[PDB]
């Protein structure tokens, strides 16, 4: 809510 | 005609060729090459009507 995190979908 | 006579279809995979189109594009992950991120979204489900 406070820190923003994405990731890779399918790179992975 | 066709449809009875072709049963089968012949392909590779998509993970291969995006190995494949990795390797050949030595870029970063995490800089938005929207090459690679539009063939991601693909798939082989209807491929012997095609």
């Amino acid at each position: 809510s406070a820190t923003g995190g994405q990731a890779i979908r399918n790179v992975g | 005609l066709d449809r009875a006579f072709l049963d089968g279809v012949g392909f590779t995979p998509l993970a291969e060729k995006q190995q494949q189109l990795q390797l050949q594009l030595k870029t970063n992950i995490l800089t938005a090459n929207l090459i690679r991120s539009a063939i991601n979204g693909m798939n082989t489900e209807s491929n012997l009507e095609v």
